[PDB]
This record gives C-alpha cells, structure tokens and sequence, in this order.
DNA sequence: GGTAGACGCGGACATCAAGCCCGCCGTGAAGGTGATGACTG
DNA sequence: CAGTCATCACCAA
C-alpha cells in the first residue's frame, strides 16, 4: 500500500479486518458484515463503504516522472516502444518471505545442527553465499509502500557474477622448483573437480541413464 | 548560535614510521648502511604463572595444572652481538594552518572559530607550543622502552630542503629531562623552524635520527601490534612485534603520541610530569584521566566558552585548546 | 575499598642476552678474543628400538619385528673440536633499577599504596640480601646448566662496562663457589654492590660475563634446545634441534636468566637440598613439583595482597621473596 | 676434437607431558507529505 | 484578498 507516509496508520486499522474473521470483503461490499459490528447510521455506512473503495481502485491519474527509467526497445523493422520499468514489490516480498526460510528457519537450522551433530538423516536445508544487500528510504523506509512489516529496507539481491573474477598472481619464476615441478599447474579452483571425479567413479550402471555424460566434458 | 554538529580538523606535526638499525659507536656518523635489527619468532616453554579462579577450581586440574609447563610462543627483536647501538630514523611534517576545519556545517561559527584563534595568534604566536614540541624532540621521549637505562642518547635532526640537507643539529638527550622544559639557545633554535611551520610562514621537513648505546646483544623493544578479533585456538601467537619489509618498526601513532606529551597544566597534578594532549587528558596505561568533565578544564568545556560566549580561559588553558586543535579530531555534537 | 588492580605489568629487571658458544686451549683464556665458535653439525643415526611397547596391536609377529629391526633417527650434535678442550660461553647483563613501580595499572590508589609498600621495603633493608645471591649465582656458573656437570676448572670473568671500555674486572673460581650455599668473601661483596647500586637506581650497571669450563678434547656440549611446536608434522624428521644464532651454537637468554634467580631458599619444605628459581607457586617443572602451594597460603600472589592490602607484612624472609618477584615480572590481575 | 655400453639388492624410521592471564571496541550527516501558516502582488 | 514559499508534525520493529 503505497501512498501519503504520515497517513499509511488507518490503513492498518482498514485492513485488520482480513485478520480474524473472513470479512475483509465486508467493509467496501457486503456491508451486512458491516453493520451489525460497526454500529454506525446509513450516512457513516454508506461514507466507509465508499471511502474504503479508493484503495483498492484507482487513487490518481496515470503517468511517470522524469527520474523514471523509461529505456527504448527496436521493433521488428519499425520504430521503438519506450519502456517504463517497475519495482515488482509483491514479486520482492514473495521471495523475500521463501529465502527466509531457506537461509534461516527451524528445518534449515535444525538441519544444519543435525550436521553439526554428525549423525544426520536426509533432510534438505538451503545456503545462499555471498549475496548483496539493498536498502530503500534510509533511515527511515516508511515513506516508500510498506517496506516495514519483515522487509525493513532490505530487498536480498542473488549474486550473478562471473567465474574469472577474483583470481590470484602468476609466479612462474626461474625456480628449483617453481620451473620443473610447475608442469602440472597447481592451482586452486581444481579440487573440487578432482573431488568430483573421485566421488563420482564408484556408482554402478544400475541407473546409467544420466551418469554417462558427464566425463564427455570433463 | 550553537557550536556544528560536525568539525573535522586534520592532524599537523604528521610523522611517519620509524625503523630500526644496529651499528657501534664512533661509526654512528657512517651509519648510513646498518643492517636492520629483524623481527625472530621464538617459541617458548614457561610456567604457569597467573592467578588462579576459585569458580570452577577443581583441585584434579587446578593443583596439577601448576606442576605442567606452559608453551607459548612469542616474538623478539635483539641487537647482534656485534653490535651494541640502536638506530632509530623517521620523518616529520609540520603543516599548518592549525584553527581552520576541514569540514563544517555553519558559517558563522567558522567565522567566529577563525577570529578567535587569530585572537590567539596575533598576541602570542605557536612558540610556547613549539618549544615543548622542541623539547619532546630534543630528548628522545619517542624512543619508549628503549631509552630505559640506555647508557648514552644521541639525537640528531636535520632540516631538509631538496637532496640536500640545510640546517643540523646534535643534541645530548639524556641531559634534557622528561618532567622539565628549560632549555637552552640551541633549541630555540628548532622553535622558531617549528613555530614558523605551524604558522604557515615557511615548509617544515625534518629528519630524526637517534642513536641510543644499550649493549651487546641485548633486547630491543619495537611495537606490538593490536590483534584484534581473532576467534582462535590455545595462542598460536601472543605478542607479533610490528615490522615494515624486513627491519623492525615504531608506529606512527606511538611516536606523535611522545612528540604530544605537552599538557602540564593540568589541575591536580601539574607538578608530577607532562601528559599527552588529550580531551579529556586520560592516560589509559595509569587508569585514570585528568581533566575530568566535572573539573571544568577539558576541551569541550573551555572550546565552548571561548568560541562562543566571548569567555576567554587562562593562557595556560589557551595553550591546552590549541595543542587539541593542532591534534585533530571529531569535536562536533 | 581498595581491591586490586585489574591490570598489572611489571617490567624485567636483570635482562641477560643471549650467550653464544665458542671453544679453544686452557690457558689461552686470556687470549680468548678471537676463538672459533661451536658450530651445531647434523647426524643421521642408526639405534636400536629402546622404547617402550603399547600392546593395542598385540600379535606374537608384530612386536617382535618391530624390537629385532632397527631403528633410524636424526638428531643434532654440538661437540668440542679435535684440538680444543675448553668451552667459552658468553653474554652481557644489564641491571635496571626501579623495582616496584608498575608498567601499567588501573587503580591509581592501589599504585600509591604499592609503591608506599615497596619504598617501605627498600629503605630499612636495602637490595643487598637479594644482590648478593644474584652475585652468587653470577660468581659460581649455574648458567652453564649441564656443562659444568663433571667439569674439569670452572673459570668466571666479571667485566664491568661504563664505557667503550671496561673500567672494573673480576675474575672468580666457580668450583670453590658452591651450589648449596651463600658464603661471601671480599671480592663477591664488591659485585654485590654494584649490582645493589644498579638495582637501586643509584648508577649504570652493564657487565660482561664470560666463563671457561674445561671439559676435554673433542666432547659433546649442550646448547639450548628450542620447542618447534604447534605443527603437527609428517615422519617425525627432528627429533632434537639445537638452538643457534649466525653459525654459532647457544643458550637461550632466558634460560640464562632462570639460572640466574636460583635465589629462593625460604619455601616450606627445605633449604638444605638447595636453591629454587624465584616464581610465583614456586615450581621446578623438570620435577614435577610445585613448591610453595597456594594451600599452605605462602605463595605470591597471597603474600603480595596481604602485604599490600591489609597491612598484614609477611615474615621477612618472604619480603626478599616478594621483591625478587617484582624484580621478574609479570602479569598480575583479577582473581 | 671417438664411439661404446652398462649404474645393485635388502632393511628399518621414538616415546612422554604441557599451551596464560587483564582492560577496552568513537562520534556527525544521509524523511516524504499535505496542511495550514505566513506571506501575499 | 489568492499562488507560493519555508516550516510542521504526521507515521514507522
């Protein structure tokens, strides 16, 4: 519920009503959920149940701004579209809400104490690393929509980076050892292939539908 | 009219890092190519030696954990047994320009902050300062541990305008004292070049060089890096002793902390030894701090009345708010 | 009021350095500037399985080979040439003064009232009984630890350096000097005094402290062997590593200095079986026992704050105690 | 400025005990929105 | 007497 910051307070006393009973679509239609608990004449009946449709419906003009995005698009042999991006806010609290319970939570954390008693059963836990933070507003985020109610300012960004980027220096130098015993190029980033190769050469060809294409590009 | 809510003033008397070389004396003035004194790492059986908690004290391991040793392993800096002379050598920058901030948010109270300490300057300049910098320069306050029962201290500065060198002096540094600040001619000679950098009259680059005799073979003491945050196992290491690529070193902090031991004129105390230039004068390693806030002597409280409400301290107070502005240092609320 | 100090730091005094080895002829002691060093050389050897056996693999074929095959080492050695047979050993001393003010504290009262307790002390007896015993231990050669076990003459020469150059020498017989006694003479007292003014903050003291120990030709001496540790190595390849400095075998310094503190004679269980190292819960550790428990309530850390806190002063032999103490060291804090 | 044609086997690799205490971890600035309130030309 | 400019409380895990 974006809108007027010093004025997003009724709006959690309009929307109580989804907690408790199923009436939250008694206060705008279906008024007879709104008349034997409100308490109210057929002028204030009538006054919250056309005020309480302005949310939900249109509350202003449609446009855009100047700070907006707006990036152009070329067409199939024609002109361009321009483009006004937006900021998916319920797409961000979905997955905001799924990975808290994948990095923390009771399963991902009890889990994760059952290997730290080393003795675990199969149970699947989630860990996402190296990840990137955003904050919206400062210090204080309830001018933007909500951002408050578990999001705080803090949309959790997937890292997409690329492989090659945080390598090490190149010492091949006249060495007794760094000339003649350099001809195997011990590097970092070959154990797990190593590891892979070794945990991967103990299966049979019991379900052989799959493991038969892997070493091809090994 | 209120003080802003942010003061930035940047450090003057700017010194670097000073490294350690060893030689013997009568080649202390062809002491340019002395070998460093290196860093070792030793590891060391010892003996329980602390005290002992009565909270879980069971005597099947309290009692039997002092007759066991003790395996630490530390590290040491020592002279060769050659030699029997430390060389200590950095540099000094002296800026200037010392009451101007470099960050604010009003106008007029900069306005009113440079008025007052040209009010300051222009009746009596920086040489009251610039001759206690002198005198922390002239002995060799800077060498902490080292100078401790050293038999012979020499210092010597030199003034450097290009390549070559313009101006040198030598010094006696165990004749001048640590709780005393009578001088003579030859350093005032070392306050006016300091003076005249801190007005901004003239450039100010010196080089220190101290020697101090204190035997064959024995123990020097560089500084001891702060490890912090560690999370470890039983003390893998327990005193790593701070060096530069392969000569052992003095933190800068360390030595413009003993170039700064200036503040006697603090109250309870004034007679019992000059102390750094705090704002709130704490010597942290005695556990107690001069200048209290309740003692209205600290910098916060004498800053406030001289700046804003035209309430002038006493000279020798004077002398402490300006030594805290050539220090540096966030004053704002 | 007036708990202790959570902080405490106490500075060393009698810092020795480090004393390096070196070898030649008797009667060339005089001479003895410019004598080649000990050098620690690298054997391979090949003994025999002399070891104890466990029994969790117990079979009648396993244990069996293992004691008839042999066993193969390498070890570190340090002898005496094929031409010399006297061990010279060096190091220099420096007395400080300046005995019971803090390093650092935290409680400013309790400094004072240290310091009250401490200049209390030296006043009415003065260094002297703890100089003299540091004199012994300097007179006779307890720093050579087992290269003076069966030596031949033992020979201590004393220089004291307030210059370039010496401007005091001695020159002492380390036999004749027991291990079991403080007897005095004319001569020792005068390095008692000295090291008494050092102490005391009355003077310079640096010395120069050289011994000769005649052992024989071509035997084994013992430098200082150092703990390489907290590794966790492949094959055990160093069984023993001799200590050295730039191509010169040597005792480390402070196993020098804990020869030096051989002083306490006042812990409750004797005084005729002879000297320990003065420390707190005073404990010989290659014997595994600890004189001086905290039970029987004699130890230091007892004694300091009872004398210190509670104005409650110890017997005065545990005041030369306390004192050799501070003289050491440490880190002293909350309980 | 001469090819020539080869480099050994076996066997073995130490055990013991121990790993410190104390105090502390900086401050300033990083809010949009109507709604009168004061100004108002 | 009507636009407009600085300030003012309104919210908020």
């Amino acid at each position: 519920v974006v809108g007027n910051a010093a004025a997003l307070d009724v709006f959690k006393f309009l929307s109580l009503q989804y907690q408790g009973k199923n009436l939250l679509n008694w206060l705008t239609e279906d008024s007879a959920e709104a008349l034997q608990a409100l308490s109210d004449n057929a002028e204030q009946a009538r006054e919250w149940r056309q005020a309480f449709i302005g949310i939900t419906t249109v509350k202003g003009a449609p446009a855009s701004h100047s700070l907006a995005k707006q990036l152009y698009f070329p067409l199939p042999g024609s002109g361009y579209h321009l483009l006004a991006p937006l900021f998916p806010t319920s797409l961000v609290h979905h997955v905001h809400a799924l990975l808290r319970e994948a990095r923390f939570g009771d399963a991902a954390k009890a889990a994760r104490e059952a290997r730290s008693r080393q003795e675990s059963w199969p149970h699947g836990f989630s860990e996402y690393p190296n990840l990137a933070i955003q904050k919206f507003g400062g210090t204080k985020p309830q001018n933007i929509s909500q951002l408050n109610n578990e999001r705080r300012g803090e949309n959790w960004l997937l890292p997409s980076l690329p492989p090659n980027w945080q390598r090490q220096n190149v010492n091949a130098p006249m060495r007794h050892s760094s000339v003649f015993e350099h001809d195997f190029g011990r590097t970092p980033e070959v154990s797990r292939l190593t590891r892979t190769l070794q945990r991967f050469l103990a299966k049979t060809v019991h379900n052989n539908l799959a493991i038969r294409q892997r070493r091809a590009q090994l | 009219l209120s003080t802003a809510s942010v003061l930035a003033f940047e450090r003057k008397l700017d010194p670097s890092d000073a490294l350690m070389s060893a030689g013997a004396w009568a080649q202390r003035d062809a002491s340019q190519e002395w070998p460093a004194v290196t860093v070792r790492e030793k590891s060391v059986r010892g003996t329980i030696s602390n005290r002992l908690k009565t909270k879980d004290r069971d005597p099947a391991k309290l009692d039997a954990s002092i007759q066991s040793p003790n395996l630490q392993t530390v590290d040491v800096a020592n002279l060769p047994s050659d030699a029997d002379t430390l060389k200590v050598r950095f540099t000094l920058r002296v800026l200037g320009g010392a009451g101007t901030p470099s960050a604010c948010n009003d106008a007029a109270y900069r306005d009113k902050l440079l008025q007052t300490v040209a009010t300051y300057v222009n009746d009596q300049g920086f040489a009251e300062l610039a001759r206690r910098y002198a005198h922390n320069l002239a002995n060799a306050r800077f060498l902490w541990r080292n100078r401790v029962g050293a038999e012979a201290v020499e210092v010597r500065i030199n003034h450097i305008r290009q390549g070559e060198v313009a101006r040198a002096w030598r010094f006696d540094a165990l004749a001048i004292g640590l709780r005393d600040f009578k001088a003579d001619a030859e350093l005032d000679a070392l306050a006016e070049l300091i003076a005249s950098g801190l007005s901004g009259s003239g450039h100010v680059l010196l080089e220190v060089v101290a020697f101090a005799r204190i035997g064959d073979g024995q123990e020097v003491f560089p500084s001891q890096e702060l490890i912090l945050d560690k999370g470890d196992k039983k003390g893998q290491k327990s005193k790593t002793l701070y060096s530069v690529r392969d000569a052992a070193a003095i933190h800068s902090q360390k030595i413009g902390n003993a170039l700064r031991t200036i503040d006697t004129w603090y109250p309870d105390e004034d007679g019992l030894g000059p102390i750094a230039v705090e704002p709130y004068g704490s010597v942290t390693s005695q556990g107690k701090a001069y200048r209290q806030p309740k003692q209205k002597l600290d910098f916060y409280t004498l800053l406030d009345n001289w700046v804003l409400r035209d309430e002038a301290p006493a000279v020798e107070q004077q002398h402490y708010v300006i030594a805290n502005l050539i220090r540096g240092g966030v004053f704002g609320e």
